Formats: structure tokens, sequence, C-alpha cells
């Protein structure tokens, strides 16, 4: 029911930091690629499995 | 602009008499006693005729106090080749010689004449209102050395206030000298002469030895040829206050754009478009290779790689004699490419200073009719290798403990040497660690120093 679900919100949606605009383009690009993989792998598979959890 | 000129030590007095007679032949001071151009006695009263003014006896004598407890240098400035053109009665001899020992001067052997030099500087400091600082001819250990400059600087910072303290801190070559202990006084220099000063320079002796033995090919590897070339560099720096005109790029903005920081206190010098007396046969007068051989180690006083030393400032200076429009004509020669590695928080452009009036040429040396010059003087982080060399020398000597008992039973302290080491480390880290581009403080996650 709520256990893995609501505590997975309480962890994963508390695990999103803002990026760093200070710094050169290389480290900003690394943080951008980690961002655009991080939020995609947070929303996609987690709401897929909360979609097909038991119905 | 009537700055007080102090000259102590054997090198200080030697280049003092040499450079002031170079001013005498520059300003026309004939051995008669007065110039034949301007008939005012002693000296003139123009904007550039201001080093020579009325203090002595109405005759506007050259203005330099000559003190050193070594008596033979005072004798050969009293009995050299000019006997009356200096101060006729204001040069006071020294009674007992320090004899290549610095630590005697600061504590034991030079303390009797500190009151006399205070009287001399009170005489020469209540003079005309123009006083932008001090033309200090610093030495380390030749005569008294750093002793009188050190006591003068400390009591001039705690008694005269916050006047500028422009230094010529010579770092001589150990090959031509005879002392070995010199790293000790060169590292006490940081404790006793660096913090309480306000502006400084650098003159050297290794590169002149290198060119005189290999490049310039003059068989004179002694202090005389060093004096002959340092006289040219002293005339070049004093030409700012000595050649007034349309392009009188003088000391006023110079002291502003030299030093950025407290312990970025040490500039660099790269004057060497020199043409020798054995090259004085109507050879190529070049305005291209003197621009093309700037960052090569020939012009550099200390052999350092420009590939690793970032610059937070750059002061270009091309003093010629041909055209004031040649300023623009040489602006449009080589300055367009100049892809030089810089700190990411410093400007890029180059200042320009010319003295288009031709000078009077020094005879009897190793120089042709020199008219044009290049000097890329600036504060560089590439002197970190030179100060690491000096600190390596001092670490080896402190592991060897040479003359430690000579240099502790007079007023020094091992904790004083520790604090001098910390002062030298501060001057290091303002050029080693802080002096390089410190961009690594923005943010990243790898396991660095958060």
């Amino acid at each position: 029911d709520l256990l893995k679900a609501v505590r997975l919100i309480k962890f994963l949606y508390q695990s999103n930091p803002p990026p760093n605009p200070e710094g050169t383009r290389q480290a900003r690009r690394n943080r951008r690629r980690r961002w655009r993989e991080r939020q995609r792998q947070i929303h996609s598979i987690s709401e897929r499995i909360l979609s097909t959890y038991l119905g | 602009r009537e700055c007080i000129s102090i000259h102590v030590g054997q090198a200080g007095v030697q280049i003092g008499n040499a450079c002031w007679e170079l001013y005498c032949l520059e300003h026309g001071i004939q051995p008669d006693g007065q110039m034949p151009s301007d008939k005012t006695i002693g000296g003139g009263d123009d904007s550039f005729n201001t080093f020579f003014s009325e203090t002595g006896a109405g005759k506007h004598v050259p203005r330099a106090v000559f003190v050193d407890l070594e008596p033979t240098v005072i004798d050969e400035v009293r009995t050299g080749t000019y006997r009356q053109l200096f101060h006729p009665e204001q040069l006071i001899t020294g009674k007992e010689d320090a004899a290549n020992n610095y630590a005697r001067g600061h504590y034991t052997i030079g303390k009797e004449i500190i009151d006399l030099v205070l009287d001399r500087i009170r005489k020469l400091a209540d003079q005309c209102t123009g006083l932008q600082g001090f033309s200090v001819f610093h030495s380390f250990g030749g005569g008294t050395g750093s002793g009188f400059t050190s006591l003068l600087m400390e009591r001039l910072s705690v008694d005269y206030g916050k006047k500028s303290k422009l230094e010529f801190s010579i770092y001589p070559a150990p090959q031509v000298s005879t002392a070995v202990v010199e790293p000790y006084n060169s590292i006490l220099t940081t404790h006793t002469t660096l913090e309480h000063s306000d502006c400084a320079f650098m003159v050297d002796n290794e590169a002149i030895y290198d060119i005189c033995r290999r490049n310039l090919d003059i068989e004179r590897p002694t202090y005389t040829n060093l004096n002959r070339l340092i006289g040219q560099i002293v005339s070049s720096i004093t030409a700012s206050l000595r050649f007034d005109g349309a392009l009188n790029v003088d000391l006023t903005e110079f002291q502003t754009n030299l030093v950025p920081y407290p312990r970025a206190h040490f500039p660099l010098a790269t004057y060497a478009p020199v043409i020798s007396a054995e090259k004085a046969y109507h050879e190529q007068l070049s305005v291209a290779e003197i621009t093309n051989a700037c960052f090569e180690p020939a012009n550099q006083m200390v052999k350092c790689d420009p590939r690793h030393g970032k610059y937070m400032a750059c002061c270009l200076l091309y003093r010629g004699d041909v055209v004031p429009k040649d300023v623009n004509a040489a602006i449009a020669t080589i300055k367009t490419k100049r892809t030089i590695q810089f700190v990411d928080w410093c400007p890029t452009g180059f200042k320009v200073g010319i003295n288009y009036e031709p000078p009077t040429v020094v005879p009897g040396g190793d120089l042709a009719k020199v008219q044009r010059a290049v000097c890329m003087l600036s504060n560089t982080t590439a002197i970190a290798e030179a100060w690491a060399r000096l600190d390596h020398k001092f670490d080896l000597m402190y592991a060897k403990r040479a003359f430690v008992h000579w240099y502790v039973g007079e007023g020094m302290e091992e904790g004083e040497f520790s604090e001098a080491r910390e002062d030298m480390a501060a001057l290091e880290k303002d050029y080693e660690e802080v002096g390089v581009d410190s961009v690594e403080g923005e943010g990243e996650e790898e396991g660095e120093e958060y």
C-alpha cells in the first residue's frame, strides 16, 4: 500500500538539488547530463511501477 | 618628486656614485662645477631639473646621502674620479667596517651612526614639498648591507608615517661575490624590509654575468660591468622623472599600476635590447626582434619559464627617440596576436611610455649609441621558482647550520628565524598558491576540499 510508495516519495523527491551555474561549461555540462538522466529515471520507472503496482 | 636617495653597502655606494655621475653627464654637470647650458648654480629649477635643488649652500648640489660603515667605499667615493660634484661636506665616513657580516650591522656594529643618519634624513626630509617616496638602493650583505636599509625602513614606517619605500633589492650572483652566508640576510630581508615597505623593484646580476660570459662577450665578469649596466637601468627608470614632455609617463601612475596586492610586492625586469661596444659598428637598429625576443630567457633576469607563470598585470614600456607617432606605428606592429596565458580576473592591454627626446650617451663602456629600449616589467608568478631556489638554499644551509652561532649571539633568535620563514612562506604562497588562477572554488562533487 503506502509503505514503499510514500517513503519512496519522501526519499526520491527530496533527492533533487538545483544545478550549479557557477563554473565553466564542462562541469556544467556534466551536471546537466546527470540532471537530465536523474529526473527522467526518477519520474519514468517510479511512476511506471506505481502505475502497474497492483492496478 | 624630490625623493630622498639613500645608498648603503658597497654596491649601493658604488652604483650611487656611478649613477649620479651618469646624471651629471646626462644633466650636463661638467667637472667645472656647474652646467654650461643653464647658468643657475649647481642645478636647475625646471620640472625635470628637480632632483638638484637648494639644500646645501645655495649651490643646487646633487641630492644623495652616502652612509656606510665600511670606510674604503667612502674613501673611493671621496677619492674616485670626481671630488667636488657630489655633496662638498655632507658625506660622513664610517669608522669601523662590518666586513661582510650583516648581523653586526643591525645589532652591534652600525648602531653608533643611526642617530647621524636620522639627523641626515631630518635635514633632507624637511626640504621642498615634493616627496613621492624614497629612491632606496638596497643591498643584502656587501658592506653593512640590509642593516641600515632595515633600520631606516622600520623607523621610517613607525616614525615618519606611511610614505612609499621604493626599493632596488639587488639579489647578486654568488659567482662574482665572496660571501656564502647571503641566504640568511636575504631571508631576513622579508622580515625586516618587506612588510613595512610600500613598493619595491628588482635588479639582478646573474643574467648580466650570463650575457657577459656568453652573449655580449665582454671580458669583465666583476662588479664593474654590473655597475655599467645597472647604471643604464637606473637611468632608464629615472628617465620618467628626468625626461618631462608630452609623453612623460612618470612615477605617479607607475606606482599605481605596478603592484596589486600587499605581498605581490616583487616586480620583474626584462630590459635587454643591448648593443655592445664590439657591436658598435653601425649594425641593425631593430624595432622587430626587440619585440620578438621578449619572453625568451635572454631578456629575463632570472631564467624562468613563461609557460607556467601567470600574470595579473603587465606594464609595457618602449622608450625610443625617433617619433611620437612611432608610438602608434609600433602599436600596429606585434600587439595584435599576443595570446599570453593570464589569470582569469585581470586586464589584458599594455601601457605605453616613450621619451622621444634623445639622451646623452655614456662613454667608455660596452654600449653603442643606444636610443631605443624594450622592457616588459610586471609582477609575475614565475619568480616562484627563483624564491623556491632561494628557499632550497636556505633549507640546505639550515640543515648545515652554517654560521648559526655567529648569527645568534648578537640579538637574533631561532624563533625569529621561524617567523622569517613564515614571512617567506607568506611571500611564497601569495605567488605559489594564491597567485595562480584559483577558479577551483565554484563547486563540484568529486571528493575535493569542501
